[PDB]
């Protein structure tokens, strides 16, 4: 157990950092400020970092974990093959902590081959390859799902927390809706055009 | 099961969002400068809430990453390859947005 | 014949890390400029919508809310947010 007084002071500091972050989040930046290394966006970012460090030190003082309840902390089970050795290995590979855990096909195949050669399961190469393809697919879908949820449940700030789709001004203003619709046609073409542009360049090399 | 710290002065959802902010991979200064580069083509009198720049960065990074996730998931080879533009494009046509 | 493009902007390491976060461990030369291009286009798309909302409200400031309304219209990235 940690000093109640020091916990108290550190938590007050934490609240102070929050108030200042909200203040900074509401600052309006003109074009010259967006060219500024000291802008409110960078000040706010650096403060968020300070706050996370303080939070970590508080976890240390409370003898708790460093976990915040992020969706990506949630474990994705994989039971998909008929070999539990393989299954536990794949589950292991996809539950490594952090924002960067996304295996490629080679990672999955290597995990399958490693589990097989380790446990002497005598699986030939094509059975291994097929198992790895099916598995990679399954885990791919679940990893993308977990990141999507982690994004949309963690997005924005107090200024956006009261957002709901039924309040979209476009719903009551046909002029606005028509402009947005035009915009959307353009947006789609522009994205397709940049993708296509770099493919078309890849050829010319 | 690990023990979870729950601050009295600050909700965990706030903490989660700040953490994610520290997880972004594009330097924030070049990012705001890219937003500035784009904005000056629209209107010279435009301003942005700081939080709007944050929302833009978080969404933008998720957009790019998902392009690479789709590419990854469509790439199946015994030995690793280097990802090229045509791989991006093909993956996008297969599992991506139209 | 190889040439190094000059860049003021998003550096190679960030782009390699974004690709890696996607599970892609190796990327071509054209990938870096494509990632910058694609990023610029996405941002233009979002900001074009956001500013359409900003002007509809008769403001000179793009708010976080404007950006949300715009992002919701960009397809899957923000899909489901807010319900």
């Amino acid at each position: 157990r940690g000093s109640r007084r020091q916990i108290q002071r550190l938590e007050q500091l934490l609240a102070l950092y929050v108030a200042e972050i909200r203040r900074l989040q509401e600052k309006e930046l003109d074009l010259s400020e967006l060219d500024d290394p000291d802008s409110a966006y960078l000040q706010a970012a650096r403060l968020k970092r300070k706050l996370i460090r303080l939070f970590g030190r508080l976890c240390e003082l409370k003898d708790c974990s460093s976990l915040t309840g992020r969706v990506i902390e949630q474990r994705i089970p994989y039971r998909g093959t008929r070999y539990p050795e393989v299954n536990r290995r794949i589950e292991r590979l996809i539950n490594k902590p952090g924002p960067d855990t996304f295996p490629d096909y080679g990672d999955v195949l290597r995990a399958v081959e490693k589990a097989a050669a380790r446990h002497s399961l005598g699986l030939p190469r094509q059975q291994l390859q097929l198992m790895a393809q099916d598995a990679f697919r399954d885990v791919g879908i679940r990893l993308q799902e977990r990141r999507h949820l982690d994004l949309i449940y963690n997005f924005g700030c107090h200024l956006t927390d009261d957002y709901r789709p039924g309040v979209d001004p476009a719903l009551s203003d046909p002029v606005l809706a028509r402009r947005l619709r035009e915009n959307r046609s353009l947006a789609m073409s522009r994205l397709d055009e940049v993708i296509s542009k770099y493919a078309m360049l890849q050829d010319k090399s | 099961k690990p023990h979870r710290y729950r601050p009295g002065t600050v909700a965990l959802r706030e903490i989660r969002r700040y953490q994610k902010s520290t997880e972004l991979l594009i330097r924030k200064l070049p990012f705001q400068r890219l937003v500035r580069e784009i904005a000056q083509d629209f209107k010279t009198d435009l301003r942005f809430q700081s939080a709007a720049i944050a929302a833009l960065q978080e969404a933008a990074e998720a957009f790019l990453v998902a392009l690479f996730e789709d590419t990854n998931l469509c790439t199946i080879h015994a030995k690793r390859v280097t990802i090229f533009p045509k791989d991006i494009q093909l993956a996008r046509r297969i599992r991506g947005e139209r | 014949k190889v040439l190094r493009d000059n860049i003021q902007g998003i550096t190679k390491p960030a782009i390699r890390r974004l690709a890696r976060r996607g599970g892609v461990k190796r990327i071509s030369g054209l990938i870096y400029e494509e990632t910058r291009g694609v990023l610029k286009v996405f941002l233009e798309n979002v900001i074009r919508d956001a500013v359409t909302y900003t002007e509809h409200a008769k403001r000179k400031t793009v708010t976080a809310m404007d950006v949300v309304y715009a992002l919701k219209r960009q397809g899957r990235t923000l899909y489901g947010f807010g319900g």
